[PDB]
Parts: C-alpha cells; structure tokens; sequence
RNA sequence: GCUCAUUAAAUCAGUUAUCGUUUAUUUGAUAGUCAUGGUAUAACUGUGGUAAUUCUAGAGCUAAAAUCUCGACCCUUUGGAAGAGAUGUAUUUAUUAGAUCAAUGUCUUCGGACUCUUUGAUGAAUAACUUUUCGAAUCGCAUGGCCUUGUGCUGGCGAUGGUUCAUUCAAAUUUCUGCCCUAUCAACUUUCGAUGGUAGGAUAGUGGCCUACCAUGGUUUCAACGGGUAACGGGGAAUAAGGGUUCGAUUCCGGAGAGGGAGCCUGAGAAACGG
C-alpha cells in the first residue's frame, strides 16, 4: 500500500488491490478506498457494494458496478447528492485529490492520446491513456499530444499541440505533478525526452516524454484545478 | 524434448553453463515436423490456449504465383529438385520453405491459351522457360513456412531467378 | 416461435438501419471535416 | 558482388527499392537507397525497425564481415574513490554495406529487434 | 440428374449405375465420387483431371459424356447460399474447362435446353410468349452468369455456337429489353431482377465480343444483334453513357477495334458513329469515357475500310474532330497523348482541309499554343509541331492570324529546349514565312532560324552567325521590325543559354542599342514604348535570368547595355524614382561610394543590379564581408516592401541551407542596422 | 501447501523497449449482399456375473440487398430522376499506388502576366486457395404503422450473443546500472556454437535456440577467467521507534521435489503433486 493512496495505517491489514481495467496498476484507485477511505464517505465494503448495485453513483457517464474499478487520472464521476460532480486532480506533495466540479466541466474531459494508427478498412484512429478509442482523428495531432472527449459520445470536442511554452501537466517519474508545468523541451542520449517545467516559485527541473500531459493555457486552463 | 531456451548457451565470455532451470512447458522445443508428398494430411495444435498451429504432414498441391503478370492457380506437385541450406532433404523430398521444386503446371497452360489463344511454338516471356512446357516439368519455389501455415504456398521462378538456380543445379 | 420469427426479422434488419446508417453518418462527419482542411 | 550463396535474397516490403524513414531525426544516405545490396538485416530498406534506444560511440575493431565492434566509454565516477575512471565495455553491433566504416569514426547506434545473442545495437550515421 | 437435389442426384446415379454399361461399371467409383459432397474437389482432381491420374479412357468419357455433364450442371445449378455453394460452382467452372472442346458445346447446350429460345427465334423480334414470369427471368439469369462464368474461364477458349449459344444469349437479351419495355411501376423486384439481367446480358456480350474478336463469324447473325442493340439501347445512347466506358460503348470500342465488325457498325446507317459523337459533344461528360471514343476513331483513322460508306464514316468523323476542337482542353497525361494522336492522325489524313476548317483548326492551334508543352512529352510538342506545319501546308494564310501565331511561334521559339523539335520548329516556321503572304520579317526570321540551326548542325555556322550579327549590327531594324527582333531575342535567349563566347549577347546588346537609337528618334507614344516594353520585357527577365546564372560575361553585358539604357530611354516613372545609380577591393570601394550611400528610395535598381552580386559574393570572404557592408548600405537605400523580401529571401535561405547560416544572418543583422536606424528615426 | 537445498550480477531492485509476442478476465470502438423436413443426446425397467472397486457386459424402450463522378437533366433544392457504379470478414501467398491553389507580394501598360516558408493550404487495392462465416441463435417489454384482415412485412428500449484492433492484470526475451576478498590465478572461449553471415526448422516471437554451408574470429592491465562468504546474510522491503546509541519490530528472501529416473496429458492459468 503505497503513499498516493493517502490512507492512514491503521484499519486495514491487505489493501484492495485493483482489478483489470483501463489504467497502470500503479496510478490504479478502486471505488472503495475512493468513498469509504478518501471521502469518508462509507464505512464498509458491504456498504460499499450496496452503492454500486442501487446505480446512485457512475464514472463516465455509466454506472459500471464493480468495487475495483481502477480510477486514473482526473476521471468524472458522477453522484446523486444534490447534483453534485467529481473530478480529481494530481496533487505536489505526493497524493490525490478530488473536488467538487460543476456540469459544464464535466461534460467534457482533456485526456492525452496513446497512439496513431490506420485501421481496418483504411480508416484511421487514435487511442488514450484510458483505454478510449477515437476514429477519423485530427491528422494535425501527434504523439503525446491531448483530446477532448464528449462524454455522451467519444468524439473530439477540443485539442491542442503539443509545444514549448503552454501548460503541460507532469505525471510520472520521480516527480508526480508541480504546478508551473512547461519550459521547454529537447532531446538526451538514450532517449528519455528531456521536459523541462517551471513553476510558479520558479525552478526550472527536467521530466521525461511519457509524463506529457497538456492540460491548458497561462491564464485559462481546460481543469478546474482547485486553490492550495 | 527438445530446448529452444537461451540460459543452455555459453556466454559472451564463455560462462559455464550455470544451470538455473531445468525445462518447463513456456519453452517448449517442439519436434521438427518434416512433411513429405502425399495425400494430405493435417495436424492441429493447440499452443499459448488459443492458437491453432497447422502442422502439414503431407501435401499434394499448392498456390504458386507467377509474378509478370500476377496470377496463381493450383498445380499438382513433382517433386523438389534443390534446396539451398541442404542437399538430403532433397533426396528425402521434404517440401521446407524456398525448396525449388517440380510441378507440371497444365491449367498455367489452360490459362494461357484462355488468355492468349496461341500455342507455345510447338505480351511475351523470356525463352528459358520455353524449354519445359515441352516437358511439362516447371520450377517452383515455396513462399510460406509449411510446418504452421498447413499450406503450401510458392512462386514460378522468374528470369535471373532461373539464370543463377540452374547455375546452383549445375 | 412465429411470434418470435417477427422480432428475429424485426432485430436483424433494426441494427442494420441503425448501424449502417450510423457507419455513413460519421462517415460523412469525415467527408464534411476533410474538405475544411 | 551481392550474390555469393546459394538464394536469392529479396525484402518484401510488407519503386524497387522501398525507403523507410527511421524517425529520430534520420536520413538515409544516397549509397543505401540507390544500392545494390539487399541486406535484410539491414535496418534501411528492410524488415528490421529502428526505434527506441540510442548511444554513441568509437568502433574499436572491423576485423570481419557485416558486424564491427564499439569502443563507449565513460569516465565513470566512483563515489567511494571520488575518482573518475575511464572504463569501456566493448559491445558488438551490426554494421551495414552503406558506410565504409574504419577504426576510430564515431558513430551512432540504437537497438534494432537484436540479431544473434550480443549484437544488441546497429548504426546509423557517420561522422 | 439436371435437378439440384443431391437425393435426387444420388437416384440418378443408382440409375446410372442400372444402366448396362461396363465403362460404366468401372467409371463407378467415378459416379459416386462425384456424387459425394465431401470429395467433390477430389473428384475432379483425380477421376475428371485429364493428363494425370485416374484419368477416363477415350471411348469411356465420350460414352459417359452426357451423365459427367449432368451432374456437373446439377452442381452448377444449386445455389450458391453457402461459401462452400459458392466454392463449389467456382470449382465446376474451373473443372469444364479442361474436358472438351465439343463437350464444352455439350454443357453449353445442355443449359440452352433448360433455357427456352425458340419461340423467341422463331419470331422475328417480338416476345410472342408475354410471359413475365421471374422463374422465367431467373432461368435466363443463370443461363447468363453461367455463360458469365463460361467466358471467365475460357476467355480466348469459349466457342458458341449460333444456333445453341448466340440464339439462346439474344433470346434472353431481347426478353430483357422486352421487360424493360413493360416494366411497370408495381413489379420492383422484377424490374430490379431484369436490370440485373441487362447488366449480366450486356457484359456477357462484351465480354463475347471480347472473346471472339476474329475468331467467331458473327457476321451472320451481326443484323439481328445490332437490331436488338439499336432498339434497346440507341434510343438514347449518346445521352446514358457518360459516366464511363459503358458496356455499349465498349462493344462499340471493340467495333471499332475490329475490322470486321467496323464495317458491322457501317451495315448500321451511321448509327453507332453518330452516338458516339454526339456523347463526345456531350455538355457534360467524363474524361474517361471521351478517351474511349479517341481511340476508337484513331483505329478508324488508322484503318480505313475499303467498302461502302467508309467516307461517310470519315465524314462522320471529321464532324467529330469539328467537335474535337472544342474538346481536348477539359482533360491526365494519357489523355494529353491520345488527344494529341487523335489530331495528329486528323491532320495526317488532311480530311479538315476547307478554309473555314482551316480556321477553325487555326482556332484549335491557338488552343494548343496557349496549352505549354512543359508537362507533355517531347514527342508530344513534335507531333504538335508537325500538326501546325500540316496547317502551315495548308495555303490558309492571314495576316491578324497570321502575327498572332508568330506571336505564339517566338514565344515557342524562345522556350525551346529539345534540338530536334527547335530543328522543326524553326522548318516550321520557314514554312510559316513562305505560306503567311506579306512576311519579310517572318522570312528574314526564318533565315536567322536557319543560321541558327545550322550552327547547332556544325561550329562552321558560327562564323557565319557572327557575319549575320554583323548585319544585324548594321541594321537597320527599327520598331517596325521589333516582331523580327522579338526572334532575334529568342535567338539570344538561346544563345544565353549556350555559351558561344558571348558574341551574340554583345551584338544583341548593340542591335538593342540601335532600337533604342530608332525608338528614341521616333518620338511617338506608340511605337517607341512598345519597342520599350518588347526590350523591358526581354531584359528583365534576361537580368533575372542572369542573376541566377554564373555567366560574368551575361553579367557585365547587361551591365553595359543598362548602362546604355538608363542613359538613353529613361522613359519609365518607376525607372525615374530609382534612377539614383550610374577586384574585390575596387567592388567594395565602389559600393561604399556608390549612390546607397546617397540614396534611401532607389530599391528597385539596387536589388536588380547588386544583390545579384552579393549572392555571388556570398558563395565565394573578404569580398563577402564587404557586400555585407554593401547590403547595409543597400538596406538604407531601399523601401519598406523590398526589405521585407530581401529578409523573407534571407530568412527562408537560412532555414533551408545549411551552407552558411551566420553568414546569412550576419547579413540579416546588417540589415537590421538599418531597419532598427530608421525605426529609432521614426520614434 | 510440506521437507531437504547458496551457485557472489546469481535471484532480486528497477532506470525499456517490445512496430519482435501472447493473453480468459477489464473497458472503448467494431459487421451485413420449412412457427425445427431434419439426429438430439436423456433415462428406464428387466434378468445376470464376479471374493471384490463410482467393477461390470449383453436385452428392450427414450420483393433474404442498399449504395453512385452520381446523373440525360428538370425546377426547384422539401426536390426527384436514365442507369456500363458495385459494395463480407477469417486465414494464405503474390501483383498496383498507398499537391498546388484563393495569394496581404515584389512587379503591371493600374487589367494582371514572374504564383510554398513572397496570404495561405502541405502530395510525395487486389488474382487465387483453405477441411472460413453460413454473414444476432437466445432473451425481457411493448401490444403500435395500415390492409397484404393473416395467429400480418412491422419496431421504441432490447439490456446482451458474436468479429477484429487498442488497453489491462499474465509473463517471454532483453537495454543498462545497482554488490563482497583478491594478479603468490594473464589469458579464456570453440574442451554441447565460440563469434558473425545467410538459409531452413522450431517458437506466440527476435534470435546460433537448433541445423546447413561460409568467414574466422570475439572479452580483457579500465582485470576477462579463477580461489571466500550459516549470501538464519543482504533488500529504504517497510512503517517507525514522540530518545530502548543505528531499528525493538514489517516483509521479500537462494532452489529442487512429491518413492526414483523417462515420456505424455488437458487449461487465458502449469512440463500439475487436482492426471
């Protein structure tokens, strides 16, 4: 049980180790230390089943009842508590964080491309880091570059390249997310892109190509991250 | 009982042989399966759960193309008359892959006659291959791997393709 | 079983003009967004 | 001249002579893409792909045919000694009939699908 | 046997087999092996594969002929639901072909005996039996893809008999064109199934057409094929075929092809021509299909028929190339070459030869020399130039036209590059000289052309080039002879693009010297600026021309001779505003004396003049770091539009070569001296 | 799950690629071209044998087709309307590909000719076969369009069945690094190929993994190879110990095997202690 659960030691021996699904099982979150370890927010696994099978509560905009459901980067998920909606958020001192999002944020979701390839019948696609696929993609777009998705379908609402000077989030590697989030960018021996982020204090720290995550603009990002 | 695993080598150095493992079922060394002409015959194999290796045991015919103008029937085989990486496996008649073997190529013939209308001096392609529609003994080659396709799969050989194997008959 | 015969036709042909209606209509989101670049 | 064995030997390309861009930041040299070569194993104008790792560094021997050997080296830092110490650590790669390769020469290599159980790495320019 | 049911095929063959016959009796394996669905393909392979194995003998397969076809065609006749149906009826087709040659006529009138054409024959063209049936249409449907598949088989192999198998195949297309002649509104799937049927029947017939070409006699029953065509499909054939080359249009092309069945569409009363040329002269037709007709009327063209009516089809064709004159501008580079064959074989018969055909062919050469000839072949501007020299055989001659075509004819001479086509072309135009009444200048040029050619031929002609500068030089041609000057521009063009000791570009330089003498004495507005803008135009260019060639020679003559120019015309207002202007040391000392250093307006004479020295002073260092000073003082005495080409010059050249960047952007911070100097100024 | 086992880059820790591979399970996309004529297996009695097994034999009876530069075009785009348009993947081999314009320009005779970093947009599919698929197998709801008034051609949701890719836990090799005394061991590897080339076999797959025929090479004084380690010792493996000096405690850990060699077997799992 690592540190990015931000789970107290006490109550519990084995941690909920996360099924099959759409994420790295090591950025992995199931539902259950999601509500009854995170938000407080029940007490037992039993409870906790009793939420998925009474559908008050959804992820992406389906309900999809499984207690281990992995839960990646900044997911919406939906519930019933006088309307309110949920995102999360990587936070500098090594740990999640989810808050309250309103629904015209979270109708959309800025999730960064895995891979390019023509397919099947000559028609191209493009894939995410969640396992989501998008056919007749931009032919603009390029590797570890970013998409919206529209959450009722799974087309593109929203996309930018991938450059030096706009806000490229860092997920990964021996650091995991500074707000700053750009410098620059150029190439290293053995590969590793080198990445370079400056934050608000100004410090300037290299990063690798896989950790690209462009979450916005200078003024303006597509998050709603939160204040510290 | 045979071992495709990479720890029975020796080292870069020439280490000796430091024996970790004994063999277990993911580095399976199958048997080599060498078919032969025949009746045709077929073997399913189930490795990994669900991939169904074809072992061709023995064959009969195959789809060999030719390549000037791009059309391949089915010819009923001859016999294997060269291979390049051995010399036995000719005189076994085992059809491997890239073995030069003989086919009397008769519905190449039909098509030809079908296509054209003009007997083969009894647009146009070169003459060494003139030499044995007289003999009804034309050269083939094998493309596919036979042992997991179960298929027999080649080409006619074409122009200097002839030119430096009847040079390696020779 | 005749009864079941009409919603077997009925489904076989409700998919098809739904998703192949659906296979040319994102296909001309296509045709419509390849002629703006 | 090209055939010396008992097969002919062609690619076939999943012009005569199909180019491949490596991405990286490469370019073939004109002697490659208009060659008479094959060379399969070759990682222009054949099956093998280029991708991944990259390094550079000094071939040492070219002694024999189609696969040279690497001097990298470092003046590696040992903390305890608070000493740099140059050590090198010869690894063999592919070399292929495009660059009339010689001692000396830096050059640069990256992993190409690795051949028979040591060459790892394989060239890709010249300098 | 013929019924698709397998029991029933099994009956037939315990039929077969209680038949005395000891052929038979051992050919049973045979039967039953056949007769077994598991081993069909076996079958074939082993007890129906002639020059092999388990072959029949010769009196046994004759014998047993009728039951091997009947089971065959009961095979054939099961349908093709499955993709082991669908296998199997490729594998009796592919089987029939290796039998016999009268066998083959046996199956084929085997399934003409379960068809009906008859009473269909026996009429001379109507559907007497008006039965719509589609089990009707369905029996002629796979009577037609078996035939279909016949002929897949057997492309150059298939024979058909008349009676047996052209009969039957008319039979089902006249019942086709017969139930598309009352195809209501209410039957859909009988209408549909009849168009797949004239679909099936048309490609059959073309695919026949293709097989036989001049094997089969059709000649006989041609009549009565061309009647089934004419009156189904002629009614409004020019108007359907458009989108490509139609079954029709290709059984027409194939028509065309042949020389037996050209005179077939000449046993049709000009029919076939006047469709096929009035859907040429369609308002909105496709390319492909009007290549189509090109080649069929070249092959008409090549191969005259020695019968009747042949002129009639020459004069339907030559209403065609009066069409043609108005096409081959709406079209890739195949169809470039087959228009131009198509009009080189127009004019190598001559039958355009009137005056008002002449002027509409001078039309078509217009056309033509307004189409440039860059991205066609050589062969192609030969042919070209061999059909204008056909027109200037021709004695149509004029004198507007005439001097709008040498207009087209110095352009075409000036862009020249093969020899032997600038060789034909200057033949030609010695023919243009000799045809076009009242053209000296045009048979002076053609002299000049001829001194031209002739020092391509051999280096004596050299000398006598420099004898005829020399009387150039001594001439005497004025403004008037401007449009022979327009030839001798295109002969020093070419003689810039070789390297003939510059002789000729010193004696054009001199004979521009005593135009610009002849037009600065005549003083009218006229003729003087349109011999001054003949030499703007033809320097101009040439200066660009020499500002990217490394010809010092081209360089200091067009120095001389805009020295020369300046001096003399003057005449442009633009020419006025940058008139501020008149080894490596003694160039970097001039520079810095020079009028950048007394002027900030003058771009234009500047950039024309000495940044083509800089770029030449930037591939060869001092000389190099002088014509940065140069271009300093350069970017001072230019304007706001010209520095920003210059530097969008120098931006692009920084990116692209990789030869000298900080030169280059050296040379841009020189010019951002100036420019950051003038900004200072303006604030 | 249990007992006996240390080989000192060996497990292991990972800096990484797997466009060189596999994947039941997780998600996200994903097709089309006679209301069982038909075999159902299914048990049952009814006698037996054998010292004897979940031992056992034998007898009877279970209008299936839409699409089009689209068009001859007309008379309007609510449009419809001649018809050379033809339109399933799976394996398994071949043959054919996968630029310039409207320019924010110099220049023009004030039209517009010289039209990529001169506005700006960026080129560089199939002909055959195979021991295909039969191309929604099911289902709960609704009880509709209108006469084809028939137990009708009907769909609104059909949750769920399949096809092929990416993702995911699953490993397979492999990139480098991370260790201990040593040169009173200087050469070692071919002394199971040792190093490469190509070909073939095998593999899920690269592969000298194996085989064939070649070329003779590769790693080293920066230490190759070789002698020491209860390596119950190392590993941040892990919170801590709110002062027990540096840890009282947390765990990974070195393997083989089910009486013993030998071979086989099914499963996305495996050379099984569930044969």
């Amino acid at each position: 049980a690592p540190h990015h659960w931000l789970l107290d030691k006490l109550s519990g021996c084995y941690a909920p180790r996360p099924s099959a699904g759409p994420h790295k099982l090591r950025e992995s979150l199931p539902l259950i230390v999601f509500l009854r370890n995170r938000l407080k927010y029940a007490l037992n696994g039993r409870e906790v089943k009793a939420i998925l099978m009474q559908r008050h509560v959804k992820v992406d905009g389906k309900v999809r009842t499984d207690t281990t459901y992995p839960a990646g980067f900044m997911d919406v998920i939906t519930l019933d508590a006088t309307n309110e909606n949920f995102r999360l958020v990587y936070d500098v001192k090594g740990r999640f964080a989810v808050h309250r999002i309103t629904d015209e944020e979270a109708s959309y979701k800025l999730g960064k491309v895995k891979k390019v390839q023509l397919g099947k019948k000559g028609v191209p696609y493009v894939v995410t880091h969640d396992g989501r696929t998008i056919r007749y993609p931009d032919p603009n777009i390029k590797v570890n570059d970013t998409v919206k998705i529209d959450l009722a379908s799974g087309k593109i609402t929203d996309f930018i390249k991938f450059d030096a000077g706009k806000l490229v989030y860092v997920t990964g590697g021996r650091n995991l997310g500074r707000i700053g989030t750009i410098v620059h960018k150029e190439r290293h021996d053995g590969g590793f892109d080198l990445v370079h982020i400056k934050d608000s204090l100004d410090n300037t720290f290299v990063t690798r190509l896989n950790n690209v995550f462009v979450i916005g603009e200078q003024g303006k990002p597509y998050i709603s991250l939160p204040k510290g | 009982g045979i071992s495709r695993d990479s720890r029975h080598k020796r080292s870069a150095t020439g280490a000796k042989r430091a024996q970790f493992r004994k063999k277990r079922k993911f580095e399976l060394g199958r048997q080599p399966a060498n078919t032969k002409i025949g009746a045709k015959r077929i073997h399913s194999v189930r490795t990994r759960g669900g991939n169904k290796k074809y072992r061709a045991l023995r064959i009969e015919t195959g789809n060999f193309s030719w390549a000037s103008e791009g059309i391949s029937k089915k010819t009923r085989i001859a016999g294997v008359v060269y291979h390049p990486s051995n010399n036995e496996l000719v005189r076994t008649n085992t059809l491997t892959k890239a073995a030069i073997v003989q086919i009397d190529a008769t519905p190449f013939r039909q098509w030809f006659e079908a296509h054209y209308g003009q007997t083969l001096g009894k647009a146009k392609i070169e003459s060494s291959v003139e030499s044995q529609f007289s003999a009804g003994r034309l050269y083939a080659c094998i493309s596919s791997r036979p042992g997991q396709s179960g298929r027999c799969d080649g080409y006619i050989l074409e122009g200097e393709e002839l030119a430096f194997y009847l040079r390696r008959l020779t | 079983r005749l009864q079941r015969k009409r919603h077997q036709r009925a489904l076989k042909v409700r998919n098809a003009q739904a998703q192949r209606e659906a296979a040319a209509e994102y296909a001309q989101l296509l045709a419509k967004r390849l002629s703006e670049r | 001249t090209v055939q010396s064995e008992r097969a002919f030997q062609k690619q076939p390309h999943i012009t005569k002579r199909w180019y491949k861009n490596a991405g990286l930041g490469f370019k073939t040299p004109k002697t490659a893409i208009e060659g008479s070569y094959i060379d399969k194993k070759c990682p222009f104008t054949g099956l093998v792909s280029i991708r991944g790792k990259i390094l550079t560094g000094t071939v040492v021997s070219t002694k024999m045919h189609r696969t040279i050997v690497i001097r990298r080296a470092y003046l590696h830092y040992i903390p305890k000694y608070n000493r740099y110490e140059k050590r090198h650590k010869n690894v063999p790669v592919h070399v292929s009939p495009a660059f009339r390769v010689q001692v000396g020469d830096i050059v640069t290599v990256g992993q190409c699908r690795p051949i028979s159980k040591t060459v790892r790495f394989n060239v890709v320019k010249v300098s | 046997l013929g019924s698709r049911n397998t029991d029933v095929q099994k009956l037939a063959l315990d039929a077969l087999l209680a038949y005395k016959n000891p052929t038979l009796n051992k050919y049973r394996d045979n039967l039953k092996n056949l007769l077994d669905d598991t081993l069909f393909k076996d079958e074939i392979t082993t007890f129906l594969t002639e020059n092999g194995s388990q072959s029949i003998k010769a009196e046994d397969e004759k014998v047993v002929m009728p039951y091997v076809l009947r089971i065959f065609f009961g095979r054939a006749q099961v349908p093709p639901t499955s993709g082991q149906k669908r296998s199997r009826k490729i594998a009796v087709i592919s089987v029939l072909p290796n039998f016999k040659k009268p066998y083959i006529n046996d199956f084929l009138s085997l399934a003409s005996e379960r068809l009906d054409y008859n009473y269909f024959f026996g009429n001379s063209h109507q559907i007497n039996s008006s039965k719509a049936t589609l089990k009707t249409i369905r029996r002629m449907t796979g009577f037609v893809n078996i035939v279909n598949s016949t002929l897949s088989v057997l492309r150059t192999n298939f024979p058909l008999h008349t009676n047996s198998v052209l009969q039957p195949l008319i039979y089902s297309i006249a019942m086709a064109y017969y139930v598309l002649d009352t195809e209501s509104t209410e039957e859909v799937h009988l209408r549909k199934m009849a168009s797949n049927l004239r679909q099936q029947g048309l490609k059959c017939l073309s695919s026949v057409f293709e097989f036989v070409g001049n094997t089969f006699d059709w000649s006989t029953s041609m009549e009565d094929i061309y009647a089934v065509v004419v009156k189904p499909r002629i009614s409004h054939f020019s108007d359907e075929n458009l989108q490509q080359p139609s079954s029709l249009l290709r059984l027409f092309l194939y028509w065309a092809h042949n020389p037996s069945l050209y005179q077939f569409l000449y046993y049709d009363e000009f029919a076939t021509a006047t469709a096929l040329m009035d859907t040429i002269s369609n308002q909105h037709v496709k390319e492909a299909v009007i290549g189509p007709i090109i080649e069929a009327a070249d092959s008409i063209i090549r191969n005259p028929v020695n019968d009747d009516h042949y002129v009639d089809l020459v004069t339907l064709i030559c209403t065609s190339c009066l069409k043609i004159l108005p096409s081959l501008y709406v079209k890739d580079s195949n169809s470039i070459s087959t228009f131009l064959n198509l009009l080189v074989s127009i004019t190598e018969m001559g039958f355009i030869q009137d005056d008002h055909v002449r002027s509409r062919l001078i039309s078509s050469l217009i056309s033509i020399l307004k189409g440039k000839l860059k991205k066609l072949q050589e062969n192609d501007t030969q042919k070209i130039l061999k059909i204008l020299k056909l027109i200037v055989f021709n004695y149509n001659c004029s004198w507007s036209d005439i001097e709008e075509l040498y207009t087209t004819i110095s352009s075409l001479f000036k862009t020249f590059d093969e020899r032997n086509l600038r060789v034909s072309l200057t033949e030609l135009f010695i023919e243009l000289g000799r045809k076009v009444p009242e053209l000296e200048s045009i048979s002076k040029l053609v002299a000049d052309l001829n001194s031209y050619s002739s020092s391509r031929m051999h280096e004596y002609d050299f000398p006598r080039i420099l004898s005829t500068f020399k009387g150039l030089i001594e001439d005497g041609y004025k403004s008037y002879s401007e449009l022979e000057w327009l030839p001798l521009l295109f002969t020093f063009l070419h003689f810039i693009n070789n390297k003939e000791e510059l002789a000729l570009r010193t004696n054009a330089s001199h004979a521009i010297m005593k135009f610009i003498d002849f037009i600065n004495e005549k003083p009218n507005l006229n003729e003087a600026s349109k011999s001054i803008s003949m030499l703007k135009d033809i320097l101009l260019p040439n200066i660009r021309i020499g500002l990217r060639d490394s010809l010092e020679e081209v360089q200091s003559e067009y120095v001389s001779v805009l020295s020369y120019m300046v001096k003399n015309t003057k005449y442009f207002t633009d020419f006025e505003d940058m008139a501020i202007l008149l080894q490596l040391h003694r160039r970097q000392r001039a520079i810095k004396r020079l009028g950048e250093h007394a002027h900030q307006l003058k771009d234009n004479s500047i950039s024309h003049y000495l940044i083509p020295m800089i770029e030449h002073y930037v591939f060869s260092r001092n000389i190099g770091n002088e014509t940065q000073i140069a271009i300093g003082g350069l970017a001072q005495h230019m304007s706001w539009n010209q520095y920003k080409a210059l530097l969008r010059r120098y931006i692009s050249m920084l990116k692209t070569k990789p030869n000298q960047m900080k030169q280059a952007v050296q040379l841009i911070v020189q010019l951002s001296v100036p420019l950051r100097e003038t900004l200072r100024i303006v604030r």
